[PDB]
RNA sequence: GGUUCUCCCCGAAAGCUAUUUAGGUAGCGCCUCGUGAAUUCAUCUCCGGGGGUAGAGCACUGUUUCGGCAAGGGGGUCACGACUUACCAACCCGAUGCAAACUGCGAAUACCGGAGAAUGUUAUCACGGGAGACACACGGCGGGUGCUAACGUCCGUCGUGAAGAGGGAAACAACCCAGACCGCCAGCUAAGGUCCCAAAGUCAUGGUUAAGUGGGAAACGAUGUGGGAAGGCCCAGACAGCCAGGAUGUUGGCUUAGAAGCAGCCAUCAUUUAAAGAAAGCGUAAUAGCUCACUGGUCGAGUCGGCCUGCGCGGAAGA
RNA sequence: UCCUCCUAAAGAGUAACGGAGGAGCACGAAGGUUGGCUAAUCCUGGUCGGACAUCAGGAGGUUAGUGCAAUGGCAUAAGCC
RNA sequence: GCUCAACGGAUAAAAGGUACUCCGGGGAUAACAGGCUGAUACCGCCCAAGAGUUCAUAUCGACGGCGGUGUUUGGCACCUCGAUGUCGGCUCAUCACAUCCUGGGGCUGAAGUAGGUCCCAAGGGUAUGGCUGUUCGCCAUUUAAAGUGGUACGCGAGCUG
RNA sequence: UGCCUGGCGGCCGUAGCGCGGUGGUCCCACCUGACCCCAUGCCGAACUCAGAAGUGAAACGCCGUAGCGCCGAUGGUAGUGUGGGGUCUCCCCAUGCGAGAGUAGGGAACUGCCAGGCAA
């Protein structure tokens, strides 16, 4: 019952991901199965308010991208080391 | 005064304090005291911020100190010219990058652990913040 | 006061002199090194100072052989 | 110390090595002049390379904290032997940091070499004539040292000064822009600027600031103020006022002097009930004592406490 | 004066009254070659015999050794005979 | 055949004094003063353990933290070695304020009188003697008080020595 | 050609261990005997020789298994070349390169020359 509206990243790198992170957004990625890993771009203040709930980190999520529905869990997440925010989340496509 | 036991070499270089930290996540405890500023803590400052922090949580509970000094600081005496060797070691500092969880705590409620790290952080030369053990 | 250090030595000028594909006339020192950091391979001799000297006016080429992966120095023949 | 006319072209060095040498000199590096030579050399792209620094990691060398298992160790207890055993704790395992003299990993650049195109007054090398110079300065980056002090000191590398005027930084070798053949009462720009001194926007739009901030400074403090993300409690009635209750047996224990709602220990009760915590602080010698909490009445619409960020305030005293 | 490491910024080089240590030799075998061999330290069992001698087996893997400081090297051993 | 180890070795062969000193140079290099710095010294804050019959914050503030000042002791060697005369006393001062007195306040573990601590304020005021070369210090006796510092540790083309 | 096996390599842990199974007519290993060739700082244990009764136990080869070692992306983070900037013991922006660790995952090597056996 956790729905996260996301987008597809079109530029990626150091400079692309710091420009993206100063716009109250951050990058993510969905990977797993046998298919291509899809680079996922999604808004920060939503997912930062999602992850306080402890069933974010255990139960199956649905990332909405391109109109599709993709059922993921959350595998690995990078905090910002002295600010209460995020940089990147690893979602296993499952 | 936390001090290393039988070090390799007595005197080491100055070195720069660049980069981010490693003790970012709260591992051993439930509540931590994370650094935001880039400074360095002496062994008298770790131990003074521990006495001001053990006291508020009257001793039951458990406290983990995630920093140890292991870096000697030399000091030239007064009325001594430059040169004629490196100074002699007086005290021992730990280098703190931003993000370093300094202390941790477990076994006390969330507000007493809140109101003990602030009494500890008034003894530190770096600007710290309060963090809680996060899932994953 | 006083000091007890301040002593070192003439830097020995070690390392590799001739690199990769770079034609060396026979007898040309390639690597001047302490021990056998780089081992002698095809057409390349090893001296009494572990200086791998060339032995055939050709190229160079470093490699990794056996089951120890020791950079090895051979000589392509051109 | 001083070294006397003019013009033109190029134009350094304050480095290494050695020196009874350190303010001197000699060879080399850099300079100049002459001669002779190879797409010689430089940039770039492409290719072959070697690393072991930045980072990272903790298998090794050392350091380091935590828990588990735990030899041993330690305390105290026994009759040649051991019993009870508040404690110290190696090897391993799981988690955690650190290192110039740590590395099972590892960049960027830099360097050597090869191919190729463009470009550059051969810029390259070798030899011969002549030198000077071997006191460097600051700035950026990488460090040592010192106080992560100094317009300090000592190397690395780049720039400027030296030996470089001009515009800018109020003035300000060494900073920013830019390299003065000569002349002109011509135009375009750079850094920096456009209210007056003082050339050019009292330009247009959109926010912020109340501090003369701008136009010095920190830990720390605070209903200053603007934007954001979430919550709690709310027109089945909150928040601050305004009227009632704000207690019953608990002198409850405690070493048996007293702690007694509000002492050390504590558990942190349960009835009476719209409401009372065996109490948050004010009373105390211990009680007595005012008191809000927790409940309605009233009241009439939002209120409170955190967080992330913009700019301000205090902290702020010199002849 | 000489050698080793770091500073030394992954080619070489690089300073300070910078941080650490060493040399002013030894050897006629400790050199040459051919032929073989494999350490350290714990563990159990065992006469005197113990924490530790020699013997045996196992674990272990080069944590050993290298005429002598440090670094690099060393199983094809440069280590041992 | 040389610890010619001052190891590119000046000779086979070599130590000291100079306040009796002299010459050539140097601010390339010390003493004084200035600059830069602020380790130190000094002043102010921050946290609040404890003391104060109870009560941290009347007063004091440990363990530690953050600053200011340019007054200490120092660091550096930038100006000066073809000369910037020095310690203390005298004479005359001058500014700052971190105020000793006088003046106005807050708090007090302040009844009064007298304090303590703190904020505001620089108008004027701010001892004489004994000893010592002394500044300091100690002492005697006063005073409303006997302030702390900058000024080449003010002041020798003004004096002293 | 297809399996088994032995020598010599290519490569060098995706190839190494652990654990479970498996093979003897061939080959291989132990094994048998040693007076001799040779051999032990004692010992045929090893080395060496002469043979072939026994077993596949050990070891070796093969098979199966991920319990460890090892391989390992994409994304992000760190670092940094060049050019600007700042509240400048540290960082930021434009651009170029871009790890290490960790994650998904892969994975119980593959392969050449010759010879022997056995089936075709």
């Amino acid at each position: 019952m956790f729905t996260i509206n996301a987008e597809v990243r079109k530029e990626q790198g150091k400079g692309a991901s710091r420009r993206l992170r100063a716009a109250n957004k951050f990058p993510a990625i969905i990977y797993g199965g046998k298919e291509a890993p899809l680079a996922i771009e999604l808004d920060h203040d939503k997912v930062m308010n999602m992850q306080a709930k402890a069933e974010f980190y255990s139960e199956v999520l649905t990332i909405v991208v391109d109109g599709k529905e993709i059922k993921v869990k959350a595998q690995d997440v990078q905090r910002h080391p002295y600010k209460p925010k995020l940089q990147h989340i690893d979602f296993v496509r499952a | 005064m936390l001090q290393p036991k039988r070090t390799k070499f007595r005197k080491m270089h100055k070195g720069r304090n660049r980069g981010l930290a490693q003790g970012t996540d709260v591992s051993f405890g439930s509540f931590g005291l994370k650094a935001v500023g880039r400074g360095r803590l002496t062994a008298r400052q770790i131990e003074a911020a521990r006495r001001a922090m053990t006291r508020a949580v009257k001793r039951q509970g458990k406290i983990w100190i995630r920093v140890f000094p292991d870096k000697p600081i030399t000091e030239k005496p007064l009325a001594v010219r430059m040169g004629k060797g490196k100074g002699n070691v007086e005290y021992w500092v730990a280098l703190i990058q931003p993000g370093k969880v300094l202390y941790e705590m477990d076994g006390v409620p969330e507000e007493l652990a809140r109101e003990a790290f602030k009494l500890a952080a008034a003894k530190l030369p770096i600007k710290t913040t309060f963090v809680t053990k996060t899932v994953m | 006061g006083s000091t007890r250090n301040g002593r070192d030595s003439e830097a020995k000028r070690l390392g590799v002199k001739r690199f990769g594909g770079e034609s060396v006339l026979a007898g040309s020192i390639i690597v001047r090194q302490r021990g056998t950091k780089f081992h002698a391979g095809a057409n390349v001799g090893c001296g009494r100072d572990h200086t791998l000297f060339a032995k055939a006016d050709g190229k160079v080429k470093f490699e990794v052989k056996g089951p120890k992966n020791r950079k090895f120095i051979s000589i392509e023949a051109e």
